[PDB]
Formats: C-alpha cells, structure tokens, sequence
C-alpha cells in the first residue's frame, strides 16, 4: 500500500478518477465504491485479474467487507498500480479449449463450453456465461474456439 | 473423505478413511524386524526377527512360533504407507507374500478390487456390497486411475478413454475358475455403459443376461449359477463416444446337461423356474405336474438350490423377455418346447418278443410331447423306432433296439434345446441392433471357467482347453507382444524370460496328432471304439508329451483313462462316449417331422464335429481379440466353502501363481506400459508448455525435457513416446492442473469483457 510508487501521469489519474466515479452507487453520491466492486473498476480500466488476485490486493476480505466496506479513490489507485504490474498467451487459451475438441475439427459444442466456464476454474454465473456467449454459436450450435479466444482478448 | 463424498455409502468399501490412513502410516513398524517367512501350511506368514546367526535367522511368527530359516528365504515387509495399496505395481518390495498380504488386507476391509499394474485382481466376497449402484456409476465417470479407487467401473471407464484416445477397439477379458466372479463382473461392465447412456437399448442390454442365464446357466458342485456356454458381448460406440448398439456371440452350450446330471448338480434353471408354480398357467399349458422327480431328464442330481428362489427367477426371466420385446407367441413357444423336452424324456420303450427291435412301452408322454411340438405322435414313435433310409423311390426302415432309441431320443431333445437357445441369442441381437452409426466397440469376454469334477468328460476338456488358451493370450500380450513392441520401436531393452508359456499343453490338445486331432480321425473310422481312441492317445503321447500322464484313480471316486497337466491343475479325464459326443449324430426321420411341425418355432429351428467347430470358434475369437487392446480382470476364489471374508492362503497363492499376476506386475514396472504416437502427443500435451513446440519428435523431446520430471521414465521410439504408468499419471495430473489455470485465466479475460461492456454503456450516458 505505502511501498507502491504511483507511476501513472496526473492526466491518467484524472481519467481513472472519472471511471471510478461512474461506478458510484452510494445513496449520498459520495463517489466511493464497495470492496466488492473493485474488480469491476480494475476491469473497466483495462485490467484482467483473477478473482483470487483481486482478493489478494483487497487484503483477503470477508464477504461482509466485499458487500459493505467502502473504498475511496486514494485507496483504489495503489491497487490499480499493483494489479497493472502482474496473464496467459493466445496459444495457452487455444490449447485450453482444444482439450474439449473431441474431433479436432476447430469447434466445441456450445452447451459444453457454457458448462465448462460455469463449473471449472473460478466458476462464472449462468448469467455471466449467457451475456458472454450471446451471438457466438453458429447454425449447428458450435463455437470456433480460436475465433472466440480472439473475441475475448480484443474485448 | 469429502473427496469420496460423490461415492455415497459405497465410500468405505472403496477407499479407507483419512483417519485409517493416519493410523496405518503411524502404526508400529521396524524395517529390520518385520519380515515374511515361508510356512508349510499358510505359504508365507508375517514374522519378527529375534536373532541373526551365521547366515540363518531366528524369527517369531504371527501365530506365536519360533522358526529358524536361511537368510535367502526371508522376504521384507513393505512399510505401513503401502498398507492396502490400490496399485501393487507401486510397492517397494514386489514378491509373493507382499502381493498376497496386500490382497488379504484389502479383502478383510471388503475392498474386493486391487490394481496390479495395468490389469486388475478381484476376490469373490460371497456377499452383496453397496458398490454397484447408479451413484457409484456417476462417481466413476471420466476419473483418472489415480483419482478413483479400484473398481470394475474404472476398468470399464479406462477402456472407454483408451478407445477415444488411441482410436482402437478394446476388450475386457475376465478370467477365473468356476465360481470366481466372471459373470458378475461381465454384467457390471454392461451396467456401467447402460447407466452412463441412460443419464430402451440400455434396458435391453441389461435384460439380455437374465434371459440367457435361465436357459444357459445351471447349478454345478462349484457354482450355484454356473455359465454352461461362453459369450463375447460387444458394446458399439459412435466416433465421439456415444453408445450406439450391442451384439452377443455365444459359444458351445453344454448339450448333455439337458438330459443328464451328476449327483451334486441341476439341469438348466428354466425347468425349475417353470416347475416353481409361480405362473400356474405355464403348468397347465405345458401339461406338467409341479414335481421335478416326475421328469427323468431333469431329476438325476439335485432339484433345489438354497441360494436360488426359482419362483422369483421365473418372474425375472419372463420380465426380461418382455423388456426384450419378445411377443406372447415367442415366449409361449419357448415355454412349450421346454415342456415338450420334459415329456420327451419320459417316453419309455421295450424290446419286441422275437426281435431286437424297440417298440413303445405306453404312449401318454409321447402324445403330450407331440402335442406341444405340433407333431403327430404315431409319426414321432415310428420315426424313433424305424428311421427311414432312401433306396430308389422307397423309404426302407433301419432297425433300432431300446439302447439306440433311448440314445436318439436324448440326441433330439439336446438338439431342440441347443437350437432354441441359439434362436433366443439371434432374437436378442435383432432387438439390440439399432442401425445407429458406430466406429468402435468394447468387447467383454465371459467364458465358462476352469473346473474339476469327480467325473471329467469331453465337456470339461473343451472348457479347460478354453481357459488354457485365455491364460496363454494373457502370457502372449504381457510378455511376448510387449517386449516385441519395445524392439520394433528401437527402445533399449534386454529380453526377459518370465517362464509364462503354455504352448506344450496347448499343442498336446489342438495340434495335428494331438488329443482333438486323434479324436477327429477316430470319428472317420466306422469300426473305431472308445478303447481304440484310448490306445491311440497312449501310443502317441505317454512318455512323449510332458502334459499327458496316466490317470490318478482312487477307490471311492469314478474311473478315468488319462490325466492332463493343465495350467490351473492336473485333471483326470474319462473317455467313454467321446466319439458319439464328437459326431453328435441325429435321427433324420424325426428331424424331417420337426421341419414339417405346425409350431412355427420348431419348424424354423430345423429349417462336421464338435472339436473341429470348437477349435474354429476359439482361433477366430483369438484373432478378434488380437485386433483389440485387451484389459484383464483376474477373478480369484478365496476359499473352497463359499465363506464370505475368509481367505485360504495356498488356494489364493495357487491362483496368483498360475495366473502369472507377479510376472504381469513386473513387466508393467520394468517396461513402459503406456505409449502415444508423436502427432497425438503434440495434440494432448502441447498445453503443458506451448513455447517448447512453437517436427513432432523434436517437439516431444523439447516439451518433456522442459518439465521437472524423472527423465528416465520416458523413452523415444521410432513412431511413439513410451512412458512408465507412474509418469503418465503425473503428466495427466499436470495437464488437468494446467487446464484449470488456463480456464481461470479465460474466465478473468471473460470478466474483463463483461465489465468493459457495462463500462461502455455507462460512458455512453455521460462521456462518449
Ligand atoms: C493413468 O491414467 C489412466 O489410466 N488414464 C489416463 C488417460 N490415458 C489416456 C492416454 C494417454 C496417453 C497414452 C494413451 N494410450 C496408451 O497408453 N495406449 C496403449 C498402451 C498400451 C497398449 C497395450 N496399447 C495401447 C492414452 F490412452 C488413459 C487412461
Ligand atoms: N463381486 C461380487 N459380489 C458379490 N457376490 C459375488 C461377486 N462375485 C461373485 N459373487 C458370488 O459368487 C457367485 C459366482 O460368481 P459368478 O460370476 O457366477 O462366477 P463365474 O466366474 O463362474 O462366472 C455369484 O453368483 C455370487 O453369488
Ligand atoms: O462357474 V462359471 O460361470 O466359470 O462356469
Ligand atoms: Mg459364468
């Protein structure tokens, strides 16, 4: 927290200060975020940390702290700097999805990839999977996993 | 224990608790003291060394006995971390008592399956265990060998994974003596694929066995539910692994059982199932009483079995036929022919006054037989007493005495029964064939097992010869083809002689001038007798073939003519009637009446030698098996009294020795039992380090070389990468671990996209 030297230009800080303000859901409009929405703001600002990496920079909080512990921008900024230091290649991603390619034809069954993202690793909700998978399946309900990897990496 | 939660109530019968694991691990043990010593009655016993003196050890046995033995007779006990080990290929000290005691200790905890290298050992519990339910089936699905406890379901799942990974047909070869557990494990393999596919072909494959067992199984002195036929069940799969179809090939049903029984045995189950009076309409339809002792063909031995509810079993048989889609007409025709067989054996005959010619002695039982068979009883009786011969537009009759008619009557009943059983198998296959596309199959072999009775005849030779060939198939796969694979591939390897080869015994039985070939030649000589056959066997083999010996005749035991040193033991064979059994002749006048029957089933059933046909079935089966990757299940009989949880050390030791279990574990440990083509290696393991593969062989070298592994545990062949089973298990764990981390990273990028999608909506309202 204190050891973190802030490297960002003052213009970047002001750009991040506004993105952080857009996430304000406080009743008094105090421009603060709950510990639970930190992941979202790091992600809105171009980062892709795991749920575990977010929890580590938050100092391993309880679910109660994620729901109702407030954070100001001054506390958020060193967390953004630390997360930006630390991801997996396109090749790793394609090889991971190839495991589910039964035939080796370049596609994976839509319902199978949806099931994998909602059961394995740091599970995504059925809602998160629905939103992410929207309009990605072909006429046969299949997914071109290397086109999908390019889609999420450009997102 | 939480990792075992998916298995439910089966969990303590499959894997020991973490609490037991900690108890074993910390139990008292001294590597120097805790040993095994030979024992004249118990094979080997656990002992603690008391004194070491001039090349000999003085130890105290587990039975409180001081024994003095040579240092080279003493074998080391494996430390407690190895107690009840799941795979015996992992033991530090591999020897006979280590294997025996590991099996005994698992069996004492009701853990009846143990891996032994790439094969599996199973010991008959003689008790129902809650390890075969749909919850256990679901729990085994897709599990690696390390993550799941040993079970018949995991052997089945492993075979399925090998099928899809290697793109080759698989076989599950289940060995054992009579009553060891082959039929139970065969039905469990079928259950596994049927239940997985269910999560009516699936119902039909499960119901095929009760229908077959009613007609093809019987109580023998060794097994209350003994299989009297062999079978190969193929479960067909589509290219992506979906269940497609199934088929059943059956081999050589024991025909004599239909009309003959030894003292301590029954005829086929069906007769007793019908006579149970569970469906009283069957007794009225078949024109029979409820007394088996009223029917000559079925009551020569036993009629009841303590462990079998014949009333309950007839309902299982009748329901199996319904599920299988057999019509009422098809079901009733099978019952009617069974009843007709019962009546047929009760037809009595007498000699005419002035000639050695048979004539009916009453006609009541012939009338009932003909009625059920859709024949005229006068035609039946005339055909049996005066079989027709064609001589230029006349059917002259051949004379027959009572011995000839009785024999002919028996041959005909045996033929009707065998053809009916074969009709039923063809009819089961008609429903099991779905016309659904397939690419692969997993075949399950269930033969009639090694048996020794007080009286061993032609049927015991054919059975025991099948077991000999199957043991030799294991020997060949494990010790011959395996070492050949290493050499062809260019893997540094010194040939090991495992002393597992049954060629001399197999040659004695099937090669020219052997037992079967001599019998077949004697069948072609019209004047040959059982004693010209017996003389020919002795002249060609006594003092010439190591496995052919004199009989070991004992007073209060039936007489034998020779003894054969089989893999599983020395068997004394009685040679009477072997020529007749081999030729299997039939009265062709009565066969013509069967062809003209008003009962459509009997009409269709009838629309050179047994040894020749057996030899042809065997070697055609052995070539189907050669084009599959075999998986062996070695079923073991624990004791001679059907006592649950009781182990007889010499009996278990004998079975492990003649099965070649230790030699089999050794080749798995010393060799490289897992292998993969270079192209296939790249597809499966590039995920471990994609940077190492940015030539398929060079790529495999670079990738394996970049890993923190024992680099001695893999070898490069001309076309494949070879692995020790332990290294493969580690690579699979590493692959699963890396896949989990990649999915986590894909999910993090996915959360990034979703948050950025929402951020773009927020910006569009104010800033964009
Ligand atoms: C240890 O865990 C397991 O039991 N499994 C893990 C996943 N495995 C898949 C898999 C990987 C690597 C190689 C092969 N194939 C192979 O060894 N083929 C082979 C070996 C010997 C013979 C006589 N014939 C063909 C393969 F299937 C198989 C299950
Ligand atoms: N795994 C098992 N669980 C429970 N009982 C078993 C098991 N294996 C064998 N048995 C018992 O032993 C009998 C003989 O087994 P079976 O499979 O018919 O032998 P075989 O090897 O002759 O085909 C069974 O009917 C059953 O009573
Ligand atoms: O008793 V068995 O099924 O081996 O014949
Ligand atoms: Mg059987």
């Amino acid at each position: 927290p204190s050891k973190i030297k802030i490297e960002f230009t003052p213009e970047q800080i002001e750009e991040f200060k506004e993105a952080f303000t857009l996430f304000d859901r406080t009743p008094k409009c105090e421009m603060k975020i709950t510990y639970g929405q930190c992941g979202d703001v790091l992600r809105a600002l171009g980062q892709n940390p795991t749920q575990a990496e977010v929890l580590r920079v938050l100092g391993k909080p309880k679910q109660e702290e994620l729901n109702s512990k407030m954070m100001d921008f001054d506390t958020f900024l060193p967390m953004l700097q630390h997360i930006s230091k630390n991801t997996g290649t396109y090749e790793d991603f394609v090889e991971g999805l190839r495991v589910f390619d039964k035939e080796g034809n370049g596609t994976v069954m839509g319902a199978e990839l949806r099931h994998v993202l909602a059961t394995l690793g740091e599970k995504l909700t059925e809602d998160e999977v629905e939103k992410l998978m929207a309009g990605q399946e072909d006429s046969n309900g299949c997914i071109n996993y290397e086109a999908f990897v390019k889609h999420i990496m450009a997102g | 224990d939480a990792e075992m939660a998916a298995f439910g109530e089966a969990a303590p019968y499959l894997r020991k608790s973490e609490k037991e694991r900690l108890e074993a691990q910390t139990r008292p043990f001294d590597l120097k003291k805790d040993v095994f010593v030979p024992d004249d009655k118990e094979e080997f016993v656990k002992a603690t060394i008391l004194s070491r003196e001039g090349g000999k050890v003085t130890a105290e046995t587990e039975h409180g006995k001081t024994v003095t033995v040579k240092e080279d007779q003493v074998l080391q006990q494996n430390p407690p971390k190895f107690d009840k080990i799941e795979d015996m290929a992992m033991l530090t000290f591999l020897h006979e008592p280590a294997v025996l005691y590991n099996l005994k200790e698992r069996y004492a905890s009701w853990m009846i399956y143990t891996y032994s290298g790439l094969f599996c050992v199973t010991i008959n519990p003689y008790k129902w265990l809650p390890v075969y339910n749909a919850e256990v089936v679901a729990a085994y699905r897709g599990k690696k060998r390390s993550e799941a406890p040993p079970h018949i379901f995991s052997i089945s799942d492993n075979a399925y994974q090998y099928m899809l990974t290697d793109r080759e047909n698989q076989s599950i070869l289940i060995t054992g003596e009579s009553g060891a557990g082959k039929t139970v494990n065969t039905k469990r393999v079928i259950q596994y694929f049927a239940v997985i596919a269910a999560i009516t072909l699936e119902d039909q494959i499960i119901q095929a066995n009760p229908a077959l067992e009613a007609f093809g199984n019987a109580k023998t002195v060794r097994n209350d539910n003994s299989s009297r036929f062999g079978k190969f069940i193929r479960i067909h799969f589509g290219a992506t692994g979906k269940l497609a179809s199934a088929d059943i090939e059956t081999y050589l049903l024991e025909k004599s059982r239909v009309i003959f029984q030894l003292k301590a045995e029954r005829d086929y189950h069906i007769f007793y199932q019908i006579l149970s009076n569970k469906k009283p309409e069957l007794l009225d339809m078949l024109l029979i009483t409820n007394n088996p002792y009223d029917y000559a063909f079925i009551s020569q031995g036993e009629t009841t079995v303590a462990s079998i509810d014949d009333a309950e079993e007839l309902m299982a048989t009748d329901n199996a036929f319904d599920v299988l889609g057999f019509t009422t007409e098809e079901k009733n025709s099978m019952y009617k022919l069974t009843g007709a067989i019962m009546h047929f054996g009760n037809m009595k005959f007498k000699l005419k006054q002035r000639e050695e010619q048979a004539e009916p002695d009453g006609t009541e039982e012939a009338d009932k037989s003909a009625y059920l068979m859709g024949l005229n009883s006068a035609d039946l009786l005339k055909g049996l007493c005066h079989p027709r011969v064609k001589v230029g537009n006349e059917y002259v009759t051949k004379g027959q005495n009572v011995q000839q008619v009785v024999y002919a009557k028996g041959a005909l009943a045996k033929a009707v029964y065998e053809r009916m059983f074969n009709w039923m198998v063809t009819r089961i296959n008609a429903t099991l064939e779905t016309k659904q596309p397939r690419q692969y199959f997993i075949g399950v072999l269930d033969i009639a097992g090694f048996e020794i009775f007080d009286f061993n005849s032609f049927e015991q030779l054919c059975i025991n010869f099948t077991n000999e060939k199957l043991q030799q198939f294991f020997n060949h796969h494990m010790f011959v083809l395996e070492q050949e694979e290493y050499k062809k591939e260019g893997i540094e390897w010194e040939f090991i002689d495992f002393g597992m080869d049954l060629q001399a015994c197999i040659d004695l039985i099937e090669k020219p001038m052997g037992i079967m070939s001599i019998l077949e030649e004697e069948c072609m000589f019209p004047k040959a007798t059982d004693m010209t056959f017996k003389a020919k066997l002795f002249d060609n083999h006594l003092g010439k073939s190591s496995n052919f010996q004199k009989p070991r005749n004992i007073k209060g035991k039936p007489e034998a003519h020779f003894s054969l040193i089989h893999y599983a033991g020395t068997v004394d064979y009685n040679i009477i009637g072997w020529l007749q059994k081999n030729k299997d002749p039939l009265n062709e006048t009565v066969v013509d009446l069967y062809k003209k029957s008003s009962l459509k089933m009997l009409s269709s059933l009838f629309a050179q030698t047994v040894s020749a046909l057996h030899r042809e079935n065997l070697n055609k089966l052995m070539t189907n098996l050669r084009s599959t990757h075999p998986h062996f299940v070695r079923c073991i009989i624990p004791n001679e009294t059907k006592s649950p949880g009781v182990i007889d050390n010499p009996l278990v030791m004998h079975q492990l020795r003649c099965n070649g279990v230790l030699e089999g574990i050794r080749i798995c440990r010393k060799g490289f039992p897992n292998r993969i083509l270079y192209g296939d290696f790249r597809q499966r393991y590039r995920i471990l380090n994609p940077a190492a593969i940015p030539d398929s062989r060079k790529g495999a070298e670079k990738l394996l070389g970049s890993l923190d592994i024992d680099h001695n545990q893999y070898k490069f062949g001309h076309t494949k990468v070879f692995f020790k089973a332990g290294l493969l298990g580690l690579l699979e764990e590493m692959r699963d671990e890396r896949l989990s981390r990649i999915i986590t990273r894909i999910q993090a990028q996915s959360r990034g996209v979703l948050s950025r999608m929402e951020f773009k909506k927020l910006l569009e309202r104010r800033d964009s």
